[PDB]
């Protein structure tokens, strides 16, 4: 009953063993590189790098516990555990998904407000909004998949314990398009925003004379890496509901969006210039 | 210009050479002795009970 | 003119051998039989946040209870240290306050700065709010240091290489002090108030008469500024703090300088000295984020006061000696015992 | 500085009043503000305390629901909305100032005193004496106890004494039992004991002639003793 | 625990800390400028044309945007022990004048080394620096006077405005020894009117962008 054995993964197996025990090991010393870095230094428990910890514990919490399980049951093709853990890894996993989502989403809205409302950011995230916003998204992230309890199961089409597809349809799309809508929105239209002020600050200058290929960059870097990591796993599982597209695309799918633990350390920390100066002057 | 500054600078140098003085011995002795006559009353150099220290714990 | 010149190098000859003969004993070999004092631990009893800015001055009241701290935010902080609480907050006309000082009698506090003004303040006034009493005006250079020596006149130490004595209720300067190649960065009353001793950029310390208004001694050795200095309980003592990363301490009768508090892994300069209650400590603060406190009378470091993010900007011992506390430019106020 | 008050009259059983205090001459923003009444021939009585800013407010229990006391910061008044009076609100009510901090003198300050006439746990103070004969050039001796000791565990022995001159509004002699209030003679000299105070007068001479009030300031409600009277 | 009036004086520390923080909040967004240069510069001239005994505090407002300039020029009196309290100002104003040749007692000379000290301060490692090339209109027959040969013998450009001025800009940004940490505006005023708020405000507001932008991480 608990077994995803096939024919057609045989000759793909290893290759997503591997890349997730690449993820798992990356994300974890990345995140617990960030953590130690925060906790160091008092000054880096700055207003708006909370959201910046709160992503790097979700991501964390991820590869720390839920990707090894993966990874083995990938390997073995069985998952070795009972039911009853799945209950609680199903809704893990997806909370972790769910708050990495929202917390970059509530990053894009901080840094908009930041560079084009300086006099803004405040009064949205103010003293108790910090934890207001941090709870909100830990809350939400487990509550809108706690319902889902008696829907985790072994699911064969991803070899790794989740929500069944075929009954858990109607509540399980909606949520995940809700993520589809929000997340790329918040990102693309914030980061596109971003940019649209810094060029307009940066060619107001211009005109005394006889957008810094960092932002650009920076901006793209965060868009492509959402996109990528997320959108084919939420348009594969939303687009087509009934199990019938091959075994390799739903795997692809979660391999790309195990990209997102390991990838956003480097964007959101290793790329940052407190995070990065201080802790190499540190070392 | 600087005759009024080179005359105040010799008589203030002169001034200063005529003050008494005493032996580095003595002065140190003295010091020493200041030292040691207040050492008990020094909460700094011995500390003193948390009953009587006024900035107790929280 | 260079008759003069040859004067003063045969006069200042005749000062170096009379220094010279008299130090017939070091103080270290004195004081090298002494018992050495155990290392010192103290700890921060209280945390005085509230300063928006960095800390650039404290002063202590003489009831050890209450002490002012000045900062580039432009406020003056009375604080009650038993409890931690805001007595008062001053909103000084000028954010660039250099120095402040609390009155003995403890009605007034004044402060200073780069605006070349030494504001008065009453703080028991009927009206219930602390309010400008007069503004001393005359210097031309920032205000580095301001110590009331009577509630109704005070002696300041100017950026212009000028202390000058005030008499409050006039509001004109009585005596002015002058003397200094650079300007004075310190000033310390005697607890006799009879004489106070200022120290300055020009590696320095000059000994003046209150009264008569002259100078009396000048003592050298510095290889660069005199941030701070203080005077040894006893009165004829004081330790001077310069930026070449060495405290020293100077003697009055025997006219020379008697000790110097170097270690080679200090290489930043002192900010503010402090002497305990008995003499016995001589603590100072350093631009490495911490102060260290010396034995007066061995020169071994009897401990250090870590706890600062950043530059100490000023420190004192209260009059009881019960505690130390030390601002630095991090906004944060920490008492110590 | 200067308190004025008003509002005062004649008022029927049951009715309501708004006692107005307009303070003029120091800065009423940051001074915590009390309303203490006296009876017309009884002793003080305090009746409500608003703080700086009006984050704590106490009424006396005995009129506490009765009252209602708020102030105006921005136009420098102090209210005091009285409804539901009866026989025993009658009284002299006047605005004290108050300030709280580290060597303050609360109290220091008393209103000329707003005469209203209706129609027809606590520590408890008592004064050994209500008189006292008295001749200029001698030393007088007023005695007061508490019920529980005022000396707190911080030290300070939070006991008030009042002189009230005839006709005229009671002023602050010493605070805390031992301080002497600014701008009085200074041959008056508190002391005294946990639970047992007393007051000390030097060359006794004219214009000390009134009312002595003691007042505890340990908790609230704030109580008053019956007075001492010097007579000559 | 606490008595009465102990409650009170630490309802009056928490007043008094509110205060101190809304007076703290309100001053942290208005704009602190430093101004440095000359005396005959024109810091006198440009302070008081663009104006909508020790330091002199100047106060302006532009498009909702509120600036603190701190004219420190009457502080004769040695450096390098005030100016570190000038760690937190936001960018530096810089007026140097290109009509000062003439006079020796070298000063385009003496302001090429203050410009050089105060760019590589330890202090102004992150502040910005606003550079005004003053005097540019009576410059225009001054150079006709007096060729560029005068002050730079390894000129090789012609002796032409156009060509003058873009020089010495480049003399003047390349004397910074740090190009990444810190950028320099620099503006000709000719002692025009709008142009000079209009230019501080642009420096200021992109200066700001770019701080947002290390702060939040973007850069
Ligand atoms: C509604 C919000 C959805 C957020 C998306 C989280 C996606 C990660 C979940 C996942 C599922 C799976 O079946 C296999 C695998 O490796 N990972």
């Amino acid at each position: 009953n608990f077994s995803c054995y096939h024919e057609s993964v045989l000759g793909y197996r290893y290759v997503a063993v591997s890349w997730g025990v690449v993820v798992a090991v990356t994300g974890t010393v990345g995140n617990v590189l960030t953590l130690l870095a925060l906790a160091i230094q008092p000054k880096l428990r700055t207003r708006f790098n909370l959201l910046i910890a709160n992503l790097t514990l979700a991501d964390l919490l991820y590869c720390t516990l839920l990707q090894p399980f993966s990874v083995d049951t990938y390997l073995h093709l069985h998952w070795r555990t009972g039911a009853t853990f799945c209950r609680v890894f199903g809704l893990l996993l997806f909370a972790s998904n769910s708050v990495s989502i929202l917390t970059l989403c509530l990053i894009a809205l901080g840094r908009y407000l930041l560079i084009a409302h300086p006099k803004l950011f405040p009064q949205v995230f103010s003293a108790k909004g910090i934890v207001l916003a941090l709870v909100s998204t830990w809350v939400v992230g487990v509550a809108s998949f706690a319902p889902l309890w008696p829907i985790y199961i072994l699911v064969p089409v991803v070899c790794t314990c989740s929500f069944d597809r075929i009954r858990g349809r109607p509540y399980t799309t909606i949520l995940m398009g809700i993520y589809f809508v929000l997340g790329l929105s918040s990102v693309g239209i914030f980061y596109c925003l971003i940019h649209r002020q810094v060029k307009r600050a940066a060619q107001a200058l211009d005109q005394y004379k006889l957008e810094f290929g960092k932002v650009t960059r920076m901006c793209f870097a965060v868009f492509l890496c959402f996109a990528l990591s997320y959108i084919p796993f939420l348009l594969l599982n939303i687009l087509d509901a009934r199990v019938q597209a091959p075994r390799v695309v739903h795997m692809l799918a979660a391999n790309l969006t195990w990209l997102n633990g390991c990838i956003n350390p480097v964007l959101y920390a290793a790329m940052n210039r407190q995070f990065r100066q201080a802790y190499g002057s540190i070392l | 210009a600087s005759i009024a500054q080179a005359r105040k600078l010799v008589e203030q140098l002169k001034m200063e050479a005529n003050i008494d003085r005493i032996k580095v011995s003595k002065a140190a002795a003295d010091l020493m002795a200041y030292c040691e006559a207040h050492a008990k009353e020094d909460p700094l150099l011995t500390p003193v009970p948390a009953s009587e220290n006024p900035f107790r714990e929280k | 003119l260079d008759q003069l010149r040859q004067e003063a190098e045969q006069l200042k000859n005749q000062i170096r051998d009379a220094r010279k003969a008299c130090a017939d004993a070091t103080l270290s070999q004195i004081t090298n039989n002494i018992d050495p004092v155990g290392r010192i631990q103290m700890r921060t009893r209280r945390t005085l946040r509230g300063h928006l800015a960095k800390i650039y001055a404290m002063h202590w009241g003489t009831d050890s209870r209450l002490l002012v701290s000045a900062s580039q935010d432009g406020k003056l902080i009375i604080w009650d240290s038993y409890t931690t609480n805001k007595v008062h907050a001053i909103p000084l006309r000028s954010s660039w306050v250099m120095t402040c000082a609390y009155a003995p009698s403890g009605n007034y506090v004044a402060c200073g700065g780069l605006d070349n003004i030494c504001s008065i303040y009453n703080l028991k006034t009927r009206e219930g709010n602390v309010r400008v009493s007069r503004e001393l005006a005359g210097h031309t250079g920032y205000l580095s240091c301001c110590r009331f020596l009577d509630d109704n006149q005070i002696v300041t130490s100017s950026g212009d290489t000028t202390c000058a004595l005030w008499d409050i209720e006039t509001g004109q300067q009585t005596t002015t002090f002058t003397g200094h190649t650079g300007d004075v960065m310190s000033l310390s009353l005697a607890p006799d108030t009879r004489l106070f001793v200022s120290g300055a950029c020009d590696a320095s310390a000059k000994l003046w008469d209150v009264r008569e208004g002259m100078c009396r001694q000048t003592f050298t050795g510095h290889e660069s500024d005199i941030n701070a200095i203080c005077f040894f309980p006893n009165g004829n003592a004081f330790a001077t703090g310069s930026d070449d990363a060495t405290c020293r301490l100077f003697d009055l009768r025997a006219d020379q300088e008697l000790m110097t508090y170097s270690h080679d892994n200090i290489i930043c300069g002192i900010t503010s000295v402090s002497f305990s209650k008995s003499g016995r400590l001589l603590l100072a603060g350093y631009d490495d984020f911490n102060c260290n406190v010396w034995d007066a009378l061995k020169a071994d470091r009897a401990g250090v006061l870590a706890g600062h993010d950043n530059r100490v900007s000023c420190l004192g011992v209260t009059d009881d000696g019960m505690a130390v506390a030390t601002g630095s430019w991090d906004s944060f106020l920490k008492i110590w015992n | 500085v200067q308190l004025v008050e008003s509002g005062g009259g004649l008022v029927q059983p049951g009715g309501s009043r708004k006692l107005s205090c307009s303070a003029s001459g120091f800065a009423f923003s940051s001074f915590g503000m009390h309303w203490v009444r006296q009876a017309p021939e009884k002793g003080l009585e305090w009746v409500a305390y608003i703080s700086s800013g009006s984050g704590t407010i106490y009424y006396a229990d005995t009129v506490k629901g009765r009252f209602t006391i708020s102030r105006d910061d921005p136009k420098n008044t102090l209210f005091l909305q009285m409804t539901s009076l009866r026989s025993e609100d009658t009284a002299m009510y006047y605005c004290v100032r108050s300030i709280y901090y580290y060597g303050s003198s609360p109290f220091d300050f008393w209103g000329q005193g707003t005469t209203l006439t209706v129609s027809s746990s606590d520590i408890v103070m008592t004064q050994a004496t209500s008189s006292v004969p008295v001749t200029p050039g001698e030393s007088v001796s007023i005695s007061c106890r508490s019920s529980k000791s005022l000396l707190h565990s911080n030290g300070n022995t939070y006991l008030y004494w009042f002189l009230q001159r005839p006709g005229q509004s009671p002023q602050l002699l010493i605070y805390r039992m031992s301080n002497l209030a600014s701008g009085v003679p200074d041959r008056f000299s508190g002391s005294g004991s946990g639970t047992a105070f007393t007051l000390t007068i030097s060359r006794l001479e004219a214009e000390d002639v009134g009312v002595y009030y003691c007042m505890q300031h340990l908790e609230y409600p704030l109580t008053f003793g019956a007075g001492t009277k010097l007579e000559l | 625990t606490l008595s009465a009036e102990d409650k009170a004086a630490v309802e009056r520390s928490k007043m008094i800390d509110r205060n101190l923080r809304e007076d703290g909040e309100k001053a942290a967004r208005e704009v602190k400028l430093l101004l440095l240069g000359a005396g005959e510069s024109g810091k006198n001239t440009i302070v008081k044309q663009m104006k909508i005994t020790g330091i002199v505090e100047t106060h302006f407002t532009f498009k909702d945007l509120h600036f603190k300039m701190f004219d420190v020029g009457a502080q004769r009196s040695e450096r390098k022990k005030w100016i570190h309290c000038f760690e937190g100002v936001t960018a530096i104003i810089f007026c140097v004048a290109l009509s000062d040749y003439d006079l020796v007692l070298n000063r385009m000379h003496a302001s090429m080394k203050l410009f050089d000290s105060i760019c590589n301060n330890k202090w102004f490692t992150d502040t910005s620096i606003i550079l005004f090339l003053n005097k540019k209109d009576l410059f225009e027959e001054k150079i006709k006077k007096s060729p560029l040969t005068i002050c730079y013998p390894e000129y090789a450009g012609s002796n032409t405005y156009e060509e003058a001025a873009a020089y010495i800009q480049c003399q003047f940004e390349d004397l910074n020894k740090r190009k990444d940490t810190k950028e320099i505006y620099t503006h000709f005023t000719c002692s025009t009117d709008t142009k000079n708020v209009q230019f501080v405000f642009d420096a200021v507001t992109d200066v700001i962008i770019k701080n947002n932008l290390k702060d939040c991480g973007l850069f």
